[PDB]
């Protein structure tokens, strides 16, 4: 498996628009696309509102923020059994992709992983706030 | 951005990285569960704070912890 | 994307939006905020003059409406030199910058002084 | 007519330091949220899991009180 | 073509008890018993959500039919216990002899613990609490004249609810229409049209020409109650009829020959008041009656049944469309012949909408004898129905955003009406958000700036009547153009609908029945409250619906339901996004509206229209002061609630006392709710721990474990509370006052 | 007498108030006839008003300044001057019921957590064995104590849960 | 009839008879001995 690139090219679903697309921070910040292969011409609900139709074959659409993405990608996922990729696009051109991050979806478990952010001890275990007091900033003892 | 911590309490049942809607975990190979599996939480950046979660983990005391940090774009959740 | 409708996407209006000074690229921004504050100097003296606290008055209610619009403008004269400070600190068009603005927020006043002006001569 | 209203006044002395006092108490953890120390002081919340857990700082608390402390006086 | 047909299934559902003793037996979830006493609570507020125990509509159906005659049960014991207590424990009979002397009464209580000061000296020799509902004024329009009457149907209302229990046990254990029968809309509409409604007014008309009219003609001449003919000597005889209308010795003749003009003497056209009673002319009402059943008898043969002939609803609407809209008005049919919660939406916000139109009919057009004069139950009707339309039209809000959420579907609406509502719904309610902005800076405000002038000592300054004007002058217009009316526009109606437009006000017993109502300043101002809080209501529950799917905010918000509490501390905080929580809002903003309209009914009937009358004039109840004092906040305060509260907390020691008591009783339920509205369960479930380690120390835990409220609970307990205690209160504010100066 | 008050039977105040209420009555039962119901009523309320402030007055009762009963609750005045029965007396009433109630449900409780379900016996009341129960609870204040010197009363700190600290 | 018996037994409508019963009695009381405020 190797990263895949954005066609730009890509159509996107059959719809009339709407008032609850992109904003001028997709111009100045960042937006993202997700792109995925339709079997066939099926109606599915749009995050922002409204039905779209999804076009036999490859797809593309754009959205605000990542969250509005992964939320269409669950419901084509679970409800039409496909496999969508989303990316992360800078108004300067670049593109980042996202998910899935390495190929295979998060919740099955891959080689090749390295765990981030695990802490080998329980809840429980964790020291009193006083021990970090004046560390330079707030920080919660489970930062340690 | 905010804090997610995994502690070895976990069971490696996956329904925190199934539950996320940020896509902020994700499961590694580990040892010191039946399920040889382990949540991890590489991509912090995008949490939102909604400790979806939280309520999805079934251990108890939890083991899947997030905590509320400073505050960005992503993190707030603004598409503008 | 976006939804568009003739409110939004119009000939008739879009002709009409480009002719606004606010919109007339190409004008020096001094000459901009002239003309935006003659316009809003002028009828500014109205409510004052027909609804203040001297209304009632024969000839002071010409003097003390029209006097307080001109303070009315001096205020918001004030509210664009600060908003060119906050916004324009680090393009095509000179009034969206840190010098453009300030020209702009300069001919307000002067614009916007002597419309009131203007409206006090037709009244009396 | 002073008996009924110093009982009162007994009445909102005690609630307000019952508010206080658990707040205070229970400001390092309880059985909902064991680790609650490691939230610091204030914070908004932990979240609609457990049951659903609005108002478990010892801040919020604090806020609680202040009702019942413009009752009694 | 399907054949409207009935269609049933035999024995559905076996008639035991077995359930009975199995609480949750209806749901997965709870079927299994309690853990904690969160179970308890989830029990009933899941009891009637039949759709979320099943997915089968059929099955849904039945469950409503029958659920449907439950209602009508009770209705009927309702009606037969105040029929009931009509005949036996008031003083029905004493005040029809003497209708203006005497207050109605049917409340007896018995003596004990000192509680039978509460029975009063309402007249005709006769001790009780003064009933405000109308029942009285009811009960003589019908014709009724004995006890004896008002018993036997008394009787006939237990048997009705007897029959409505039966057909409810009946059609979903023995014989349960299927899902077809249901679903055959064109058909229902021709029988409620012309026969529920069409029949229904005809068989009124019925009464009214036969009873109604040759009674009251008879009462109203000062003929004994006990002297009047009982109403089958008239039916029998038709010459005692043909005395007192003469064209009734032509029989049913001229309506056969269309000599419809032989029937002037009982069906008229007169507008106005009769001035006996100050009620609307029973010769009008039965005209009104005839020409409605006519009419609905003619719309309940529009729809297209088993006989070629009328309109498919589904052609209808799919037929009218344009260029603005798309697809237009395509899948709505199947949206409405399928999810209950849609219909439910468009009826409970036309009921509740009717139920307003009502309040403002009756006060105006008072349309029973005596019933105007009546102050106390002409302002208790007016607040009651005002009350029922509100809490509807909320409803209506609530179950259109159930509808969005559960029975939405994408595939069936594309580029439709509900589908293009959706796809600009930020333009809807960004519109919608400035126009209550710009509401409330210039209504409320206005009242701002007059208690700001008028506290610096500048009347002058004021917006009112005497000072810079604001004259409803559309209103006044209006106004005019009705008093009019007879002479042009209306030229058989000998007096205008209604004497709020202009002329001589009526009088009766010596207070006034109706009388024209001038619109001023202050009237103007209060309008536009009224324009503010409608529109703030509307922004609230539409913005609920509209995003009850998804936002901005939330994407996924249609997975999370109807009902939840939230999605966490995140992004900022998303506490109260679901649309059940904009219901919830919602609430208090239609208890802020209403009260506004009744306090402007209230406060402008006493000064202005209510009064007695004399050789030197009106004197109104509150002289006329709601001119020049209802256009500041401190007037308010002052001349309406501080003034007017004097009756109220002075009823201790007699009959009105208990109005006393429910209005600190009231007062005290709002401010209980308060504890709920503004504090968070994670307190509360940490309260209980530390009472339940005192209950573990001495080996009396419940096995159910204590857990505090949900969190979308102590919003609905809260939210309960609060309208309770607010409604409660004004509700004992109005009665003593107007009960004590009516 | 005691703090200042007067005994209801020697107010003037007292007195005075008994007039006025039973004038209320009296202007009330002018409108009504002698045999008519109304008038029975108010009679039956008058009978019942004099019967009141005569009983008040025999039990001894203290009255203030404005003529109505004060209560006297410190046990040694109470017991001291023959008021025993405004406090202290009905202090012990209640105590005996409460505790009955108190002590009759914390057996029920206890006896259903060795059933199979106890849940189940707490929404559905064994209504059998909660009979029971209540003729036995008269007992109470003898059962109760032999529990707490028996050391059976209160469970042991061990078996209690309790949060971190 | 088991069953029945059974739905009368429910926290619900055991609540409601010995509340009515409770109430009954209270009543009753103060029906025969009017406007107790002391033991005598
Ligand atoms: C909406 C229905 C409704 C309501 C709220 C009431 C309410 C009342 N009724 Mg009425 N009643 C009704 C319907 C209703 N009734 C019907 C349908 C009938 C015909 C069967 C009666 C027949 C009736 C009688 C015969 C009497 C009442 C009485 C009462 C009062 C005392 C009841 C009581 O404490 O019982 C005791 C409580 C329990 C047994 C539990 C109370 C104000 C009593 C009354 O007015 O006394 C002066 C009385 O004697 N009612
Ligand atoms: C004696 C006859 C009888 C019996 C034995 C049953 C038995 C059954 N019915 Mg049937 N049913 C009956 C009469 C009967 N029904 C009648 C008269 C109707 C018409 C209303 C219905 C309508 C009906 C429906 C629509 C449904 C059932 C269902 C059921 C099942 C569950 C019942 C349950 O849990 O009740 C316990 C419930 C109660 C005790 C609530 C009683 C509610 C009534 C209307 C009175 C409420 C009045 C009260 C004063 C309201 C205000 C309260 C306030 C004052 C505090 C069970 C097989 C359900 C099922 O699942 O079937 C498969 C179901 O969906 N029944
Ligand atoms: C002329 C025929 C007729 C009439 C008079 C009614 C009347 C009514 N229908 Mg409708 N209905 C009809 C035909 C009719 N329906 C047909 C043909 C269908 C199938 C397409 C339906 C399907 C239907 C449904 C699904 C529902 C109603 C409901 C109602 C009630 C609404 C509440 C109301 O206004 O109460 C006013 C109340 C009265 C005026 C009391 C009237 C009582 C008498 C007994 C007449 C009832 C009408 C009945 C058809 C008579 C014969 C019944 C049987 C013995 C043959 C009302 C009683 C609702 C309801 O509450 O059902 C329980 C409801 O849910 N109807
Ligand atoms: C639904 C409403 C209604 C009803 C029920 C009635 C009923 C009546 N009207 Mg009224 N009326 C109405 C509306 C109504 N009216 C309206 C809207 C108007 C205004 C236009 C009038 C204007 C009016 C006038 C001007 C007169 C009446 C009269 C009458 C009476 C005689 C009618 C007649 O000649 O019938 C003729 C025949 C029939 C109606 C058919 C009867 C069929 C029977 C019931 C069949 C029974 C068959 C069965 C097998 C028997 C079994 C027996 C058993 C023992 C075995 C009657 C009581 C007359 C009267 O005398 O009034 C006092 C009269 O003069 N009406
Ligand atoms: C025709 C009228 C109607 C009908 C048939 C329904 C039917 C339904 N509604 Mg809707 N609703 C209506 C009117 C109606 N609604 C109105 C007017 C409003 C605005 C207030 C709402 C707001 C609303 C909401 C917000 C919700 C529903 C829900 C529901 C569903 C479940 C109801 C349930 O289980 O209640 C169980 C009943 C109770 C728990 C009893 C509640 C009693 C209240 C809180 C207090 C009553 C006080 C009393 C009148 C006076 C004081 C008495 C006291 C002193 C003893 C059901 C489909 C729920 C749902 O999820 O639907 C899908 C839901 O969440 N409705
Ligand atoms: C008295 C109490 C109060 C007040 C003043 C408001 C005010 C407002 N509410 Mg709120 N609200 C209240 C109680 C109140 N609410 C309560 C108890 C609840 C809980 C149920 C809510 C729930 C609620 C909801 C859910 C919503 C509102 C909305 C609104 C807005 C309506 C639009 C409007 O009129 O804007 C204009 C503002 C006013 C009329 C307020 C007074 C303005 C004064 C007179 C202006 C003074 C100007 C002057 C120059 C001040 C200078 C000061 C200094 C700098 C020198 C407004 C900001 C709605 C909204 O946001 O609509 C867009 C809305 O959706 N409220
Ligand atoms: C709640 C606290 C409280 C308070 C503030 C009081 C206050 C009082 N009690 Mg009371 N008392 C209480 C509770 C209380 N008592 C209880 C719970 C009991 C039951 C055990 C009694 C039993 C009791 C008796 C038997 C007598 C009083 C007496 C008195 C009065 C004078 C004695 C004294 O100094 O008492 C101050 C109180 C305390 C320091 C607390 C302990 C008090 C003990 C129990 C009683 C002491 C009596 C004293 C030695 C008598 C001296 C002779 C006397 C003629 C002055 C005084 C007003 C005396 C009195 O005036 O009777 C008419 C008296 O004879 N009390
Ligand atoms: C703290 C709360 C409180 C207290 C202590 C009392 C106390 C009293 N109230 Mg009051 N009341 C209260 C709250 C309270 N009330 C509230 C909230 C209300 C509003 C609903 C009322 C409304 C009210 C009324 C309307 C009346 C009272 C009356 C009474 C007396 C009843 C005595 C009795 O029945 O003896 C009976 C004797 C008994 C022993 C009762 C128990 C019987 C069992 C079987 C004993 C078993 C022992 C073994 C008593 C002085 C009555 C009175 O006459 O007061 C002067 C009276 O008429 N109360
Ligand atoms: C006025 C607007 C008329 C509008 C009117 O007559 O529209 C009529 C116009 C006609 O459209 P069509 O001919 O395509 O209609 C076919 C129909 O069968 C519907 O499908 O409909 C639209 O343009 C739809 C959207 C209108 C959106 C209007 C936005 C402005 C709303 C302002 C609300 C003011 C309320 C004041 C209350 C007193
Ligand atoms: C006060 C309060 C509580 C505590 C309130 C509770 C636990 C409800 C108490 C209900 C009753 C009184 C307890 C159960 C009663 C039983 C049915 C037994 C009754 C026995 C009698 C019949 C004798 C919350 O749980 C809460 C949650 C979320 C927001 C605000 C609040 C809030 O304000
Ligand atoms: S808080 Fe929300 S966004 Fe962050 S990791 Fe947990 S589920 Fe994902
Ligand atoms: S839900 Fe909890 S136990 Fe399961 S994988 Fe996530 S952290 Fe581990
Ligand atoms: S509703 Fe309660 S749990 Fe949910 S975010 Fe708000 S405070 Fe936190």
């Amino acid at each position: 498996w190797t990263v895949p690139t954005l066609n730009p090219d890509t159509p996107s679903p059959i719809f009339g628009g709407s008032t609850g697309g992109l904003l001028r921070k997709a111009q100045t910040e960042e937006f993202y696309v997700i792109t995925w292969e339709a079997k066939k011409e099926q109606i599915f609900e749009m995050p922002t509102g409204g039905a779209a139709i999804m076009r036999q074959g490859p797809n593309l659409l754009k959205f605000g923020k990542k969250e509005q993405c992964l939320a269409l990608t669950t419901q084509l996922r679970n409800k039409f059994k496909l496999t969508p990729c989303f990316y992360r696009v800078f108004p300067d051109g670049k593109v980042q992709y996202l998910h899935p991050a390495d190929g295979v979806y998060p919740e099955k478990v891959n080689a090749g992983r390295v765990g981030a952010n695990q802490n080998m001890r329980r809840i429980g275990q964790n020291v009193n706030p006083i021990k970090v007091k004046f560390s330079g900033r707030m920080m919660s003892p489970a930062e340690i | 951005a905010h804090i997610v911590k995994i502690y070895d309490t976990c069971i490696g049942c996956t329904q925190c990285v199934r539950a996320c809607p940020l896509d902020v975990l994700e499961m590694v190979p580990w040892d010191g569960c039946k399920a040889s599996q382990m949540a991890s939480a590489p991509r912090t950046e995008d949490c939102v704070g909604c400790k979806r979660c939280e309520t999805a983990c079934p251990t108890d005391f939890l083991s899947v912890r997030v905590y509320l940090g400073s505050e960005s774009t992503r993190s707030m959740g603004l598409s503008y | 994307g976006m939804l568009e409708t003739p409110v939004t996407s119009a000939p008739i209006v879009a002709t009409y939006l480009s002719n606004l000074p606010a919109y007339r690229t190409g004008v020096a921004p001094v000459l901009r905020g002239v003309e935006i504050g003659l316009a809003h100097g002028f009828l500014l003296a109205g409510p004052f003059i027909k609804l203040g606290p001297l209304r009632n008055v024969p000839e002071t209610a010409e003097i003390a409406g029209s006097l307080s619009a001109a303070g009315l403008v001096l205020i918001l004269a004030l509210c664009l030199s600060i908003y060119g400070s906050a916004q324009f600190q680090s393009a095509r068009d000179p009034l969206f910058s840190a010098d453009g603005w300030s020209e702009f927020a300069a001919g307000f006043l002067v614009g916007g002084e002597a419309g009131v002006a203007w409206a006090y001569v037709c009244t009396q | 007519g002073d008996f009924l209203v110093h009982h009162a006044i007994a009445l909102g002395l005690h609630t307000t330091t019952l508010i206080l006092v658990k707040g205070a108490l229970d400001a390092r953890g309880s059985k909902l949220m064991p680790d609650k120390k490691d939230f610091g002081y204030s914070f908004p919340c932990d979240g609609p899991g457990r049951g659903g857990t609005c108002d478990i700082s010892a801040y919020d608390a604090f806020y609680l009180a202040v009702f019942w402390m413009l009752n009694t006086i | 073509a399907k054949k409207v047909k009935i269609a049933v299934d035999r024995n559905p559902v076996e008639t035991s008890f077995e359930k009975w003793a199995k609480p949750g037996h209806f749901s997965r979830t709870l079927s299994k018993g309690p853990n904690t006493t969160t179970w308890i609570w989830n029990l009933h507020a899941d009891a009637h959500d039949f759709d979320s125990h099943t997915s089968d509509l059929e099955e849904i159906s039945r469950k409503v039919f029958s659920a449907h005659f439950g209602q009508l049960g009770i209705i009927f014991i309702w009606l037969s216990g105040m029929y009931f207590h009509g005949a036996r424990f008031s003083n029905y009979e004493a005040w029809l002899s003497d209708p203006t002397h005497i207050k109605p009464s049917a409340q007896v209580v018995w003596p004990i613990v000192g509680q039978e000061i509460l029975n009063g000296d309402v007249g005709g020799g006769f001790q009780g609490i003064q009933i405000t509902s109308g029942f009285f004024q009811l009960w003589r329009a019908s014709g009724i004249t004995s006890e004896l009457q008002l018993y036997t149907t008394a009787i006939g209302g237990l048997v009705m609810a007897a029959a409505m229990f039966f057909a409810g046990w009946f059609h979903y254990h023995k014989a349960a229409p299927k899902l077809e029968w249901f679903q055959n809309v064109e058909s229902m509409l021709n029988h409620h049209l012309g026969g529920l409604l069409g029949l229904g007014s005809l068989a009124w008309a019925g009464h009214q020409i036969h009873v109604s009219l040759p009674v009251n003609k008879l009462l109203d001449a000062g003929v004994d109650p006990k002297e009047i003919p009982l109403p089958h000597d008239l039916l029998l005889n038709r010459a005692i009829m043909a005395d007192l209308y003469p064209s009734f010795a032509k029989g049913i003749a001229p309506f056969f020959t269309l000599n419809w003009s032989e029937y002037s003497d009982f069906l008229t056209f007169k507008g106005g008041l009769n001035p006996v009673t100050g009620g609307l002319w029973l010769s009008d009402t039965a005209h009104h009656h005839v020409a409605i059943a006519v009419l609905f008898l003619v719309a309940g043969h529009m729809y297209r049944t088993n006989w070629g002939i009328g309109h498919s609803m589904k052609e209808i609407l799919e037929a009218h469309r344009g260029p603005f809209t798309g697809e237009g008005h395509v899948g709505l049919y199947e949206i409405l012949t399928t999810s209950w919660h849609a219909q439910l939406a468009i009826n409970l916000a036309l009921f509740g909408s009717l139920s307003i139109i009502v309040a403002h009919h009756m006060y105006a057009m008072p349309p029973y004898p005596y019933l105007a004069t009546d102050y106390g139950t002409q302002l208790s009707l007016f607040t009651h129905h005002t009350w029922i339309g509100g809490f509807c039209i909320v409803g209506a809000g609530a179950h259109a955003a159930i509808f969005m959420v559960r029975d939405y579907d994408p595939t069936n609406n594309y580029n439709n009406l509900l589908d293009r509502v959706i796809r600009h719904r930020d333009a809807i309610i960004s519109h919608l958000n400035w126009v209550c902005i710009f509401l409330g800076f210039h209504s409320f405000g206005l009242y701002i700036h007059n208690d700001t002038m008028s506290a610096l000592g500048r009347p002058q300054d004021m917006f009112s009547d005497t000072a810079i004007q604001l004259q409803p002058v559309f209103a006044q217009w209006i106004q005019n153009t009705h008093f009019l009316a007879p002479q042009l526009t209306a030229p058989n109606a000998l007096a205008a609908t209604s004497l709020t437009w202009g002329g001589d006000l009526v009088a009766v017993g010596g207070k006034v029945a109706m009388m024209p109502i001038s619109l001023g300043t202050s009237d103007f101002m209060v309008h536009h409250i009224h324009a503010f809080t409608i529109h703030v209501t509307v922004l609230i529950l539409l913005k609920g619906v509209l995003f009850a799917r998804s936002s901005r905010l939330i994407p996924d918000k249609a997975n999370l339901g109807f009902r939840f509490p939230c999605d966490g501390p995140g992004r900022g905080g998303t506490c109260q996004v679901s649309a059940w929580d904009h219901v919830f809002l919602g609430l208090f903003w239609m208890y802020n509206s209403l009260s506004i309209v009744i306090f402007h009914f209230s406060w402008k009937m006493q000064s202005d229209v209510w009064g007695t009358v004399t050789a030197s004039g009106v004197s109104h109840i509150t002289g006329g002061n709601f001119a020049q004092s209802a256009n500041t906040i401190n007037g308010w305060l002052r001349d309406f609630l501080w003034a007017q509260s004097s009756q109220v907390i002075q009823s201790y020691g007699s009959a009105l006392s208990a109005y006393g008591l429910i209005f600190l009783g009231a007062h005290f339920v709002w401010a209980f709710s308060l504890m709920f509205l503004f504090s968070g369960r994670g307190y509360w479930q940490e309260l209980i721990e530390s009472i339940v380690w005192a209950h573990n120390k001495l080996k009396v835990a419940p096995a159910i474990q204590p857990r505090a409220l949900s969190i979308t609970q102590g919003r609905a307990v809260g939210v309960a509370h609060y309208l309770l205690g607010g409604i409660a209160t004004t509700w004992s504010f109005f009665l003593a006052r107007i009960i004590s100066v009516g | 007498d005691i703090a200042g008050l007067t005994p209801c039977s020697e107010s003037k105040a007292y007195a005075k108030l008994e007039k006025k209420e039973l004038k209320t009555l009296e202007k009330r039962l002018k409108q009504y006839e002698a045999d008519s119901a109304p008038a029975v009523a108010l009679k039956a309320t008058m009978e019942r008003t004099k019967a009141r402030f005569a009983n008040y007055a025999k039990a001894g009762l203290l009255c203030g300044n404005d003529g109505l009963p004060h209560l006297i609750a410190d046990p040694g005045l109470a017991l001291k001057y023959g008021h025993a029965g405004e406090v202290f007396i009905p202090t012990f009433g209640f105590l005996y019921v409460a505790g009955y109630i108190g002590y009759v449900g914390r057996q029920y409780l206890i006896a259903v957590k060795g059933e199979a379900k106890p849940t189940d016996k707490e929404i559905i009341i064994d209504v059998p064995l909660a009979t029971k129960l209540a003729w036995q609870g008269a007992g109470w204040p003898l059962a109760a104590v032999q529990e707490l010197q028996r050391g059976t009363l209160l469970e042991k700190e061990e078996n209690i849960t309790v949060s971190p600290r | 009839m088991k069953d029945f018996t059974t739905y009368l037994s429910t926290a619900p409508v055991i609540a409601t008879i010995w509340f009515t019963f409770t109430a009954g009695l209270l009543i009753e009381i103060n029906r025969y001995f009017p406007d107790p405020l002391v033991f005598s």
